[PDB]
């Protein structure tokens, strides 16, 4: 994946 | 009436992320711009109220709102999440407002910028002779 980390 | 009208209105949702060459103090890793606007730059604010933009709670003052275009936020930050949008109508009927999950994605270091497009059409049907004025404007 090219993404970055997530937050919620 | 004989007549009956169904309008349509196009919207375009997106937004533009980037590395930056040196990261803030809090440890924000990125830049990002995220908008809302018609396409070839039409002119939604004919029948927009306005737009809120919902930020992840971990910014400060989450709920944006733009009562004029550009209807953007600019923020720097370190992760992607899901970015509630509210679209407001200059309407006195249902539907007040359209409401869309943005998925405010960022990129590792390496790859390219992020630039994003998300197309939306919103459809009226038999709008008040008001909203089809401002509708059809657009």
């Amino acid at each position: 994946t090219k993404q970055t980390a997530r937050k919620s | 009436m004989a007549s009956s009208c169904a309008v349509q209105v196009k919207l375009e949702l997106g937004h533009r992320a980037q590395v930056r060459k040196k990261p803030t103090v809090e440890g924000f890793t990125h830049d990002w711009m995220v908008f809302v606007r018609g396409p070839e730059h039409s002119n939604i604010q004919h029948f927009v109220e306005k737009v809120v933009f919902h930020l992840h709670e971990s910014f400060p003052r989450p709920k944006r709102v733009c009562k004029d275009p550009p209807y953007k936020v600019e923020e720097s930050g370190y992760a992607g999440f899901i970015l509630p949008i509210e679209v407001y109508f200059k309407n006195k009927e249902e539907p007040r407002k359209v409401r869309f999950d943005y998925d405010l994605f960022l990129h590792l270091e390496g790859h390219p910028p992020v630039n994003h497009l998300r197309c939306e059409k919103l459809t009226f049907n038999n709008p008040t002779e008001d909203f089809r004025r401002k509708l059809l404007k657009a």
